[PDB]
């Protein structure tokens, strides 16, 4: 029984490629079809697909087009001496708010002024003066940010495995494996150290990463419980709308109808501790004969210790320094209200010129909210680090960081990949051609 | 523990372009803003910018307009100093910092003191 | 559309099911058919990209069914050839490729030999245009 | 849409002509081809449907060009097999049958047939690709 | 939608190029495929109107494919006939027909003589299907 070789067409093999994924949505308007009405999903059966949600390629596709999406939408600096002083009055200590000199011809909370001083005499009189933060930046522009649900779909001849296994880790194999020409909801909010409004799991809490021996590579975690945020402004800002140049707007807003309430936030200690005693006895199983410390994050810039937020158009930056502040030595463990249960505030900062999209640098300007600003997010996610450090006497110390802005979005894109049909494929056999 | 090392010496003809590269090793170098400045044979120090690799904001001196560009690598944890011409009155030694931690009760600059050095390389024009 | 394999290409049998079990599974489902026995809006832009799914792998497969023609299998699906199989591409006894891997692992078992095999199919084409061209010439 | 059968399938005749006129009207038919001589609402959904209508009738009928691999006429119209025409299956001396049956009263002559022959069209196609297979193991 | 000659049919080859260029090139395209390696009311009324151009030259071509078999090359490309070429015809030396003439040009030089060779390539089909057929009944 000699073999020859024959080759068959209409093969199911699989060769994953990239493409250009086009948006869908519900009602950010441009280029994005709606959603389909008619969702179908074909569950494959007996395939087991490796993925690597790492080395994924519709990251940098999402990563991409929202950028540019939010490029559109932006189509100015003016940095002056400016002038100012403290204002006068779980309460606000320094908040400068104050008028700046000439525009063109004869209100900046605290993280937008940098101190200086003139060469003159007036050093007997104690009189400081201010520049804008991002006075030497290349492009400062100045423009409602509601994230809608965005569907990315798969283009004519590409399609998508979604896996359903509910014990993911971020690589490996799946056994549940299912087609899909669509997904499912994706939130582009953009956050830092917690991921707000994501996904939760339908089993207990999973960490993922690429390397978890390794420390440069970010943690990602999922949880399973929303846990709820309430974030307010209880001030009143009243719209200035100061006017610089032939038709032209700005807007920095300002008025004193009790000015000594600071922006924080709310947490459910009683819901905060459930969740961390799941992490720690998640991060025990990989970590054994360790103490899982949680600890306080790095520094440098101000938009990297805290977190981010959008509240109806407003960014909050918050000390997260109240949350996981322990070590942790058992699971479940290490408590601290003594009875209290009364809510474990997080002081926050705002802020009005935003370092716009981290990696290029392109600020712009936000425009405030005449009235009282209060919003309410799940935090479902959290992202963490791990400090490698040679004095590791079963201490493992880890920091909130907030990495890079894709990994934001790869706690969305695990489970699925975009893959090709090559339709042909060879195979021996015992027939031959006649000749 | 932190410690940045810099490259080797790096002597090039006048009219060349120098790269001057840094490592972070003890610490995430996507979180600290990064100086460079120089010092010459019985000179002063002089500032020469700084580079921001987590948001990629750059800022540089009046005096290196158009001759110094900044150009930093999150994902191998080095940053890169590029020169556009050359002189040689530009025979000095460079080095390398890094800014401090960042506390909750001050102004967004005064964390910038160039905390953690390097071990600076030198560069020569005309051997 | 007959096998029911998922995809609009890939006809000839389900990922998952073993190389021999698909080829078995598709005579029987091939006999039933043959002998014939049993908002606006977002419906008018999806209604289009469903025939952009379908007419480009319409346009594809007839594309490929002539292609084949540097192989002599122009216009085939289970096509036939006369290139000897090499023992060193992974032998492995031919009653245990069919009953034991599928398509996706016997795809993975030969991946760096198919840019070979690919050529001296095209070879052996040649041979047979040349071999049987110049009987003809004789008479 | 040679023929003009009115239908997008059913290309082979129209109906209502015999069987015989419609293969000696096909020819004549098939020469003037090869010679080559001779609101917008409403209008975009209804254009849609057309397209349906037709990309349907394409993949139904690359499928069957396909399918009938089974029976050795794979991508034919008019095959022919070697299968014996029983006279019990109503004989009707041929020359009567395609000057005066049309092909709807001709499937209702023998409609309890047609499952029964179907199947030997199967038996005598694997013989085929038996016996002219074992000719060439013999080399 | 091989060769690239920026038309959905006559894909041999482009325009331009000569007769002989466009066959060698194409053979080199066509083993680069088969190895594989390598506002919204204005976009839904021109998506149908892509896909009419499309599907229109899909019909037009399964339609060719299949009345070509009144010269024998049904569901062919390059077929190849038994008619003998006159040397009346523009005898012209091969070589130098493929060389120096594109399609356009050889188009212009038989324009008086493809009704003519139409006709002797159905009638030299007619007598294949005849000496071949009484084979058969001899048996
Ligand atoms: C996480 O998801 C939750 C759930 O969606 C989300 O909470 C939502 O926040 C928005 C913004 O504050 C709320 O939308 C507002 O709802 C009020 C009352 O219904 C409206 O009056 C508002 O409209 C006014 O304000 C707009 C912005 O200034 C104007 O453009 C508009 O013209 C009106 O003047 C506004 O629509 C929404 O109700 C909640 N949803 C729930 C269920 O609470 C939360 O913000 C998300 N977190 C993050 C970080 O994105
Ligand atoms: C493997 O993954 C598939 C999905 O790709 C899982 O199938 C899903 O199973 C759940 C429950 O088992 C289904 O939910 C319910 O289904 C009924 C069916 O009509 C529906 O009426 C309910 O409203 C609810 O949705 C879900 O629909 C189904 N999805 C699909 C596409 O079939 C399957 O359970 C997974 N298997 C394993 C072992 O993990
Ligand atoms: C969380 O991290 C912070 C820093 O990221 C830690 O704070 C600092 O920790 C170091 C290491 O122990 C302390 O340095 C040592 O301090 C002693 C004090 O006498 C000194 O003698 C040593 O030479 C050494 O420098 C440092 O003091 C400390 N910072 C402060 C302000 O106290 C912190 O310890 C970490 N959290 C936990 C729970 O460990
Ligand atoms: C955000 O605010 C919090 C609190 O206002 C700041 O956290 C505080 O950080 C310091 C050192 O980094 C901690 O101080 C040390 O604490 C130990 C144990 O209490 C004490 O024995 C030492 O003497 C020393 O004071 C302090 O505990 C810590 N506060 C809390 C509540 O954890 C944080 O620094 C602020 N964020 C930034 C970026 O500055
Ligand atoms: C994710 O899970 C998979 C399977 O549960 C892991 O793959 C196995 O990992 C073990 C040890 O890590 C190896 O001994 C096996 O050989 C692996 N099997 C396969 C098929 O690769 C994978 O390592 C996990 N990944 C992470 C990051 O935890
Ligand atoms: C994941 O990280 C671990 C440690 O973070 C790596 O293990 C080390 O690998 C290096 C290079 O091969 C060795 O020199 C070390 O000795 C290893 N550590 C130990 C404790 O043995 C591991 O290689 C990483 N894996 C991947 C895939 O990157
Ligand atoms: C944050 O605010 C929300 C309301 O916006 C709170 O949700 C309510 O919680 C109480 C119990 O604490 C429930 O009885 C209500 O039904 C909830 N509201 C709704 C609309 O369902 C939430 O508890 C707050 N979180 C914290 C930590 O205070
Ligand atoms: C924790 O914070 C929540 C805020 O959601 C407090 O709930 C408020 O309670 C007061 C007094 O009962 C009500 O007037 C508010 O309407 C509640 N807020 C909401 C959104 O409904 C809660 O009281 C706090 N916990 C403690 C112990 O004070
Ligand atoms: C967030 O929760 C804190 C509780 O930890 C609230 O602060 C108290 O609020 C009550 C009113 O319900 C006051 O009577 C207390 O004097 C407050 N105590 C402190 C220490 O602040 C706070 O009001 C909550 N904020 C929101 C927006 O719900
Ligand atoms: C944030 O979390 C809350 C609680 O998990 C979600 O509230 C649920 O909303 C659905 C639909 O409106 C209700 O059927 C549930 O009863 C709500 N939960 C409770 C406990 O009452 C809320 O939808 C989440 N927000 C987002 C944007 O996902
Ligand atoms: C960064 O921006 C400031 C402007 O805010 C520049 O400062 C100016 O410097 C020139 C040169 O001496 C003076 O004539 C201007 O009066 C300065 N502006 C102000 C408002 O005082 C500064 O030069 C910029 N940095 C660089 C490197 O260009
Ligand atoms: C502010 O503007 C006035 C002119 O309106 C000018 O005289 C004065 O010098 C300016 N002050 C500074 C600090 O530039
Ligand atoms: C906020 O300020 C505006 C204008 O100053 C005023 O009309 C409004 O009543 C204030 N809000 C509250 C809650 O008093
Ligand atoms: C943890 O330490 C104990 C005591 O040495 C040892 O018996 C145990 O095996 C260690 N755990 C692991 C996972 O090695
Ligand atoms: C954690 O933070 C809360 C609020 O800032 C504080 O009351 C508590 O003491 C801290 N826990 C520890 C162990 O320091
Ligand atoms: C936190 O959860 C653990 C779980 O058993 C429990 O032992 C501990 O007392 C809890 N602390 C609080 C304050 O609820
Ligand atoms: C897949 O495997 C399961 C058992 O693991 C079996 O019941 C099922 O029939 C298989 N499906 C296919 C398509 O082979
Ligand atoms: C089979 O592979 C071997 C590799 O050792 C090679 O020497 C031999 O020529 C190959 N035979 C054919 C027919 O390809
Ligand atoms: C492969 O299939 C055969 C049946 O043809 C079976 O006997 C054998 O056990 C299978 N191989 C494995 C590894 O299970
Ligand atoms: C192809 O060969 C290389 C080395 O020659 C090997 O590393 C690789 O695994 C082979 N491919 C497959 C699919 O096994
Ligand atoms: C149908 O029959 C009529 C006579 O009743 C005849 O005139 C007509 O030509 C016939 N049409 C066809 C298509 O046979
Ligand atoms: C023809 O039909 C008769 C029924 O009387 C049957 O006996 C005979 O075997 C059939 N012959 C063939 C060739 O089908
Ligand atoms: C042909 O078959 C019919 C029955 O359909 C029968 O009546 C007739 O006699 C048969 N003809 C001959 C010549 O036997
Ligand atoms: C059947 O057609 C023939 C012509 O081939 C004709 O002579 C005969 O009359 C027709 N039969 C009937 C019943 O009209
Ligand atoms: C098929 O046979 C049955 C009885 O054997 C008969 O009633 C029926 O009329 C036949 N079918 C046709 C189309 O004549
Ligand atoms: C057309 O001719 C020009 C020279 O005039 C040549 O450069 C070009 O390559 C030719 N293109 C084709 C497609 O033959
Ligand atoms: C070739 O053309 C000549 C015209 O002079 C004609 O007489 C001859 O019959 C033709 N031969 C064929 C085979 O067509
Ligand atoms: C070929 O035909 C041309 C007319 O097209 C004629 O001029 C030439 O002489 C012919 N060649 C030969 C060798 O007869
Ligand atoms: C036709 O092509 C040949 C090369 O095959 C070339 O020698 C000849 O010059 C060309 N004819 C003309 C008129 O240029
Ligand atoms: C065809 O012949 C006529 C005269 O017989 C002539 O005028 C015409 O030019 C010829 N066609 C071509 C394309 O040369």
């Amino acid at each position: 029984a000699k073999k020859w070789v024959t080759v068959y067409y209409g093969v199911p093999v699989w060769k994953e490629a990239t493409t250009t994924l086009f948006c869908a949505s519900d009602a950010a308007t441009h280029a994005c079809v709606p959603t389909d009405p008619n969702p179908q999903e074909i569950v494959l059966g007996n395939v087991t697909e490796n993925f690597n949600m790492w080395k994924n390629n519709m990251v940098e596709q999402m990563h991409e087009d929202i950028i540019s999406l939010w490029d559109q939408s932006l189509k100015t600096p003016l940095c002056v001496t400016l002038n100012c002083n403290n204002v006068n009055t779980m309460e606000t200590g320094e908040m400068k708010n104050c008028s700046f000199n000439v525009t063109t011809s004869i209100l900046f909370y605290k993280l937008d002024v940098v101190p200086l001083e003139n060469k003159n005499n007036i050093n007997n009189t104690n009189i400081t003066n201010y520049r804008l933060i991002n006075c030497n930046t290349s492009v400062i522009t100045q423009a409602s940010f509601e994230p809608i649900p965005i569907h990315y779909c798969a283009p004519a001849g590409f399609a998508i495995l979604k896996c359903n296994s509910k014990t993911f880790n971020g690589s490996g194999p799946c056994t549940n494996v299912s087609t899909v020409q669509c997904t499912h909801g994706i939130r582009p909010v953009v956050s830092t150290q917690l991921l707000l409004n994501g996904s939760l799991a339908e089993e207990e809490i999973v960490i993922r990463s690429e390397n978890i021996t390794d420390n440069a590579k970010t943690i990602i975690v999922q949880l399973n419980e929303a846990v709820e945020i309430n974030c307010t402004r209880p001030n009143n800002n009243t719209r200035k709308s100061i006017h610089i140049g032939p038709g032209r707007a700005f807007y920095a807003t300002g008025d004193i109808i009790g000015n000594i309430r600071q922006a924080h936030c709310n947490i459910s200690k009683a819901r905060w501790n459930e969740t961390l005693g799941q992490i720690v006895a998640k991060l025990e199983e990989q970590f054994p004969n360790k103490t899982i410390i949680f600890n306080h994050s790095s520094g440098g810039d101000p938009e990297i210790v805290t977190h981010s937020f959008n509240c109806g158009g407003e960014f909050f930056y918050c000390n997260t320094t109240p949350l996981f502040n322990s070590t942790w030595n058992n699971t479940r463990t290490d408590d601290y209200p003594t009875g209290g249960e009364q809510n474990i505030t997080l002081q926050c900062r705002i802020k009005q010129i935003i370092n716009m999209w981290q990696g290029v640098g392109k600020a712009m300007y936000a425009p405030p909210i005449r009235g009282q600003i209060r919003c309410s997010s799940n935090i479902t996610g959290l992202l963490l680090t791990r400090d490698g450090g040679r004095d590791q006497n079963g201490t493992e110390t880890f920091r909130p960081g907030g990495g890079n802005m894709r990994d934001n979005w790869r706690s969305e894109l695990y489970k699925y990949k975009v893959v090709k049909i090559e339709p042909l494929g060879i195979a021996p056999t015992a027939c031959k051609r006649r000749v | 523990q932190v410690q940045l090392v810099q490259s080797g010496a790096e002597v090039k003809k006048p009219g060349a372009s120098v790269k001057v590269s840094c490592q972070a090793s003890g610490y995430r170098f996507s979180n600290f803003v990064i100086h460079w400045v120089r010092q010459a044979p019985g000179q002063r120090f002089e500032w020469m910018g700084w580079i921001n690799p987590y948001n990629g904001n750059k800022e540089f001196s009046a005096k290196f307009q158009d001759r110094v560009t900044f150009t930093a690598d999150t994902s191998a944890n080095t940053a890169y100093m590029e020169l556009r011409s050359l002189r040689s009155a530009d025979t000095a030694v460079y080095y390398c910092a890094r800014v401090g931690p960042y506390s909750w009760d001050d102004s967004p600059q005064d964390n910038y003191y160039m905390d953690v050095w390097g071990k600076g390389t030198t560069v020569i024009v005309s051997s | 559309a007959v096998g029911l394999g998922a995809f609009i290409l890939g006809f000839l049998g389900a990922a998952g099911s073993t190389m021999g079990a698909a080829s078995m599974a598709l005579t029987v489902q091939a006999r039933l058919l043959l002998s014939g026995i049993v908002h606006m809006l977002q419906l008018t832009v999806w209604g289009i990209k469903q025939l952009q799914a379908r007419v480009l792998a319409v346009e594809r497969y007839l594309r490929d069914q002539q292609l084949l023609g540097i192989w002599g299998c122009s216009g085939k699906i289970i096509c036939c050839t006369n290139v000897p199989w090499n023992d060193s591409w992974s032998n492995k006894t031919i009653n245990e490729i069919w009953d034991n891997m599928t398509w996706m692992q016997w795809e993975k078992e030969i991946d760096n030999y198919t840019q070979h095999i690919y050529t001296l199919l095209e070879v052996s084409q040649i041979q047979q245009e040349k071999n049987e061209q110049e009987l003809l010439e004789l008479d």
